[PDB]
């Protein structure tokens, strides 16, 4: 699903990512590493986000 | 659904301290990340700080180094140590999660 990668670059767009994650986060961000359910779910734990915010679609 | 509440604002003078604490329904802050923003005067909700179900964190670039955010030793409450207070730092401070917001704790700053 393309649509987690870019609601996960929107979620840290006007934020700053930690250095431990910046790595892990950003092999997301770019489709190098896969960003299955599994992952967008307990990512979306992490950090807070609105349950399913990854898999929502835009407009 | 999550209730939270945003404490410790006040009025200091710059170069000072402040502490703001957020509390959060049903121990959530112990397996869920948090972020903290602030309206200000010039512009609305301003990020200024995260930290992740494991603790690990991240600061605004106008922030770092005199912010602090971590949690109690039970995990269930969220500190923002906030020195070396600027004028730019004035507004009203939030706490969110998982889409919820408290209703904002104020913090002024006099010179």
């Amino acid at each position: 699903k393309e649509i987690r990668r870019l609601r996960l670059k929107e979620w840290f767009k006007d934020k700053t990512l930690p250095p431990k994650e910046k790595s892990y986060l950003s092999q997301l961000m770019s489709g190098r590493a896969s960003f299955g359910e599994k992952a967008a779910r307990r990512i979306e734990q992490t950090y807070g986000m609105p349950e399913g915010y990854l898999d929502a679609e835009y407009a | 659904q999550v209730q939270l509440v945003e404490s410790g604002g006040g009025l200091v003078q710059s170069g000072g301290s402040l502490r703001l604490s957020c509390a959060a329904s049903g121990s959530i802050f112990r397996t869920t990340g948090m972020n903290w923003y602030r309206q200000t005067p010039e512009k609305q909700r301003e990020w200024v700080a995260l930290i992740t179900s494991h603790g690990t964190t991240s600061y605004a670039a106008s922030v770092e180094g005199r912010f602090t955010i971590s949690r109690d030793s039970a995990g269930t409450t969220v500190y923002l140590q906030m020195n070396s207070l600027k004028p730019e730092d004035a507004g009203v401070y939030y706490c969110t999660t998982r889409g919820y917001w408290g209703q904002g704790t104020q913090v002024t700053v006099s010179s």
